[PDB]
RNA sequence: GUGAAGAGGGAAACAACCCAGACCGCCAGCUAAGGUCCCAAAGUCAUGGUUAAGUGGGAAACGAUGUGGGAAGGCCCAGAC
RNA sequence: CGAUGUCGGCUCAUCACAUCCUGGGGCUGAAGUAGGUCCCAAGGGUAUGGCUGUUCGCCAUUUAAAGUGGUACGCGAGCUG
RNA sequence: UGCUGAAAGCAUCUAAGCACGAAACUUGCCCCGAGAUGAGUUCUCCCUGACCCUUUAAGGGUCCUGAAGGAACGUUGAAGA
């Protein structure tokens, strides 16, 4: 007997909220990453996004040890010849501050198309204000 | 400033002191003595 | 830990108020403040403000001989204040204050007008002397290092404006 | 903020000194103000101008009732300028061409003239190989536009040819000569951009 | 000895290095090399340390009051630095 | 080797830092000017001619300087030959 | 380069804290730019009719309607293969 493969029609989403003011960013982001994958349902499918909205409010205090405020450097290539582009922690904080999670869960969510579908699901704000109350999310200590 | 790969105390005023994570010695009398290991 | 060891003795006159991790310290010549670090527990002895380490952590000493010291400095101003004096050595090179600038004339030909803190005051009576009186003990070494980086003392003639507690070394101008 | 003028011609000014002024005669109408954007309503502050008058039968319905609804007259086209904090302009206002009162330098910008599908000698100032000395079929060809195997890609960004001209391109930092408040000129110095006819917002100098 | 004439699992990828010898089927279990935060199956497992360098995750002569451990010490409650 | 066309010139270049100028400094057996040497820094800039096939060179004359290297000793499905 | 300052009663630009510092990096100036699938924002204009069916659905077919606008054609352009 082929054992269980949920359906994406049947499946039910819920919303989740997560605090981040002050919590590591790796393991923070780790947790949001298995929670978007779906490895907290027991219904779970590789080729079926069981996942669950995640809102981070407060992406901005998402605060990281050692000395990588001011030494952990991020690189991205623009596509022209000289154009490899490179800004710091602090630096890319205070050029866009969501891009930080975005950026770690990009790297640790599988890739391709249900990893972009997983990625979609995951929108962060730099507030304390969302505007998706319309939705009942839940809060959730990750 | 001689900026030595191996600093070295070269009189009595010289005193070995860590900035930043590289060696240095600062003299208070003679500025040649001043040295940094870089 | 040493100088961590024996406490200040805080005099009549200054309050102090211990706000947390903040020291807030008041009296007759301006107030003062200063948040601790998060290591350094300070507690008021009731005519005496004694330090120890709060522990879980092993920058201890280091830190409340910091916290000591910064106190005592803190006391020393608001009692006393300090009072620094720089000169101007060479040809001409003459200081004015108005009220918060010091209008230098160092022989630049733009005017050297460098405008003085909230807490620090000065008096020129001497044209080449400056002596200015202060509470926070860093802002006046600070604005007195910034006088001194004007106009550096050579090691030739002894000109710039050389500080009155540290004379220097001339090199002779040999050939 | 800026006009929207029309640049009509070029021509000298001469002075009592004896000199000769190369001046663009931008003729400038009263710029009527159509829409004002504020944070709450829109996202920033800035205004939308229009200039000229268009055919009844040639502005569409769409337009027609955007400007109607502002309350102007039927314009021939919008743009729009940002407003540095000071100034909350009427959306009944008519902005004249005195707004140059005061200014010595203005910058301006317009579509330049589209010279074609001009290759790289044309465009990008390369040089040509020579013209005899045995050279074949090879007199302004672009050359070599790359290296051996490694990249094995021309790089992006490469000078080739392309279709110059024809975009929007800004020169800064021209003098002013004169306004005329009766003719409505604006005559600056220089060489701006747009044929006769063109259509070029003149802003006053940020440099 | 292995490849050649040998598949599989590991070392990201990587004939010869580590475990291992594929007769065929099974949507059964135990395990070796290697691993158990996520990509990626399994310990954000327990006990006690060490590191502050991203060392771990390329490296020498030589230099250094970095820091932890041991043992010997030579001045010192008649006053040590 | 059932083929990847091999020196130099022209035309395009792009990268590296072990920097030639410009920027910032520390030391000087640095009075000033001109310097010497060392540290950070690659954003831009970086010569015309005589002779040779030349790269290289020597030379004449400028320049703020006439960088050192890679890129199949870059570049012949682009060009002499 | 410093100011204050302890582990190290002194000293100390640093471990706590703060200030200064380059043509380098982020900006400021110019240009592209919502295919930015994360496809955004604001303004304006237009369509306000009937039934018929079975598997009832974000379903299909019929009669009337054809708006805003676009496209086509023509005269063309200091726009252009
Ligand atoms: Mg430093
Ligand atoms: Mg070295
Ligand atoms: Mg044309
Ligand atoms: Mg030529
Ligand atoms: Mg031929
Ligand atoms: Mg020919
Ligand atoms: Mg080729
Ligand atoms: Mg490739
Ligand atoms: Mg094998
Ligand atoms: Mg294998
Ligand atoms: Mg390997
Ligand atoms: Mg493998
Ligand atoms: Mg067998
Ligand atoms: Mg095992
Ligand atoms: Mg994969
Ligand atoms: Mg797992
Ligand atoms: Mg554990
Ligand atoms: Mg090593
Ligand atoms: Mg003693
Ligand atoms: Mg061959
Ligand atoms: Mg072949
Ligand atoms: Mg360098
Ligand atoms: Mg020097
Ligand atoms: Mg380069
Ligand atoms: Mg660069
Ligand atoms: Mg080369
Ligand atoms: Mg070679
Ligand atoms: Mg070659
Ligand atoms: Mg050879
Ligand atoms: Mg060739
Ligand atoms: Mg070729
Ligand atoms: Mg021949
Ligand atoms: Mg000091
Ligand atoms: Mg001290
Ligand atoms: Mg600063
Ligand atoms: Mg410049
Ligand atoms: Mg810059
Ligand atoms: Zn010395």
């Amino acid at each position: 007997m082929k054992t269980f493969t949920a359906k994406p029609e049947t499946v039910k989403r819920d919303w989740y909220v997560v605090d981040a003011t002050g919590k590591t960013l790796g393991r923070l982001a780790t947790e949001l990453a298995r929670r978007l994958r779906g490895k907290h349902k027991a219904e779970y499918t590789p080729h079926v996004d069981t996942g669950d909205y995640i809102i981070v409010l407060n992406a901005d205090k998402v605060a990281v040890t050692g000395n990588k405020r001011t030494d952990k450097v991020y690189y991205h290539h623009t596509g022209h010849i000289g154009g490899i582009k490179q800004a710091t922690f602090e630096e890319m904080i205070a050029r866009r501050p969501e891009r930080v999670i975005e950026i770690a869960v990009k790297g640790m969510l599988p890739k391709g198309p249900l990893g972009r579908a997983m990625f979609r699901k995951l929108k962060v704000y730099a507030g304390n204000e969302h505007n998706h109350a319309a939705q009942q999310p839940q809060v959730l200590d990750i | 400033m001689k900026v030595r790969a191996s600093v070295k105390k070269l009189c009595r005023n010289c005193k070995i002191v860590k900035r930043d994570g590289v060696i240095r010695v600062i003299c208070s009398a003679e500025p040649k003595h001043k040295q940094r290991q870089g | 830990s040493r100088v961590a060891k024996a406490p200040v003795v805080v005099p009549a006159g200054v309050d102090v108020k211990i706000n947390g991790q903040v020291i807030t310290i008041k009296g007759k010549n301006g107030e003062l403040t200063r948040t601790l670090n998060d290591a350094v527990e300070v507690k008021h002895a009731d005519n005496t403000l004694t330090f120890g380490p709060r522990d879980g952590y092993a920058d201890g000493w280091a830190q409340a001989g910091t916290a000591r010291a910064l106190l005592n400095s803190m006391v020393i101003g608001v009692t006393e204040g300090f009072t620094k004096k720089l000169q101007l050595v060479g040809v001409g090179y003459r200081a004015a204050v108005k009220g918060n600038v010091i209008n230098l004339s160092l022989g630049f030909s733009h005017p050297v007008d460098h405008q003085l803190p909230a807490g620090i005051t000065a008096e020129c009576p001497t044209q080449t002397e400056i002596v200015l009186k202060g509470a926070d003990k860093q802002v006046i070494g600070q604005v007195a290092a910034d006088l001194r980086a004007y106009r550096r003392p050579e090691p030739y003639k002894g000109k710039g404006v050389r500080y009155a507690d540290e004379v220097v070394r001339t090199k002779e101008a040999k050939k | 903020i800026g006009l929207v003028g029309k640049k009509v011609g070029m021509t000298r000014i001469f002075t009592e000194d004896g000199v000769s002024i190369p001046v663009t005669v931008i003729e400038v109408e009263a710029n009527r103000v159509t829409q004002v954007k504020d944070l709450a309503n829109d996202g920033y502050r800035a205004i939308q101008v229009t200039t000229g008058a268009k055919k009844a039968n040639r502005v569409t319905k769409p337009e027609a009732g955007h400007f109607a609804k502002a309350g102007v007259e039927a314009g021939r086209g919008l743009w729009e300028f940002r407003l540095a904090e000071g100034e909350e302009f009427t959306v009944g206002q008519s902005i004249s061409v005195e707004l140059f009162a005061d200014v010595k330098k203005v910058d301006v910008t317009g579509t330049s003239k589209g010279k074609g599908f001009a290759g790289t000698v044309k465009r990008w100032n390369f040089r040509t190989q020579d013209a005899t000395h045995g050279n074949s079929l090879s007199h302004r060809v672009p050359g070599s536009i790359g290296q051996n195997q490694t990249p094995g890609k021309v790089f992006k960004g490469k000078k080739m040819a392309g279709q110059m001209g024809n975009e929007r391109v800004t020169v800064q930092s021209l003098d002013v000569v004169r306004v005329d408040a009766e003719r409505n000129l604006l005559l600056v110095k220089g060489a701006v951009p747009g044929a006769t006819g063109s259509d070029l917002i003149v802003k006053p100098a940020v440099k």
